[PDB]
């Protein structure tokens, strides 16, 4: 998922913003 | 922001902030 994108790559609050619900 | 690798509750502490009302859900166990 995003763990490899937020823990390894850069986690922009804009990209993770789509993780809301 | 162009560099802020975050993991554990830290990576979500950002998600928990982006939302702060909807209650996002880290898909780690996916």
């Amino acid at each position: 998922g995003i763990v490899e994108q937020c823990c390894t790559s850069i986690c922009s609050l804009y990209q993770l913003e789509n993780y809301c619900n | 922001f162009v560099n802020q690798h975050l993991c554990g509750s830290h990576l979500v502490e950002a998600l928990y902030l982006v939302c702060x009302e909807r209650x996002f859900f880290y898909t780690k166990p996916t």
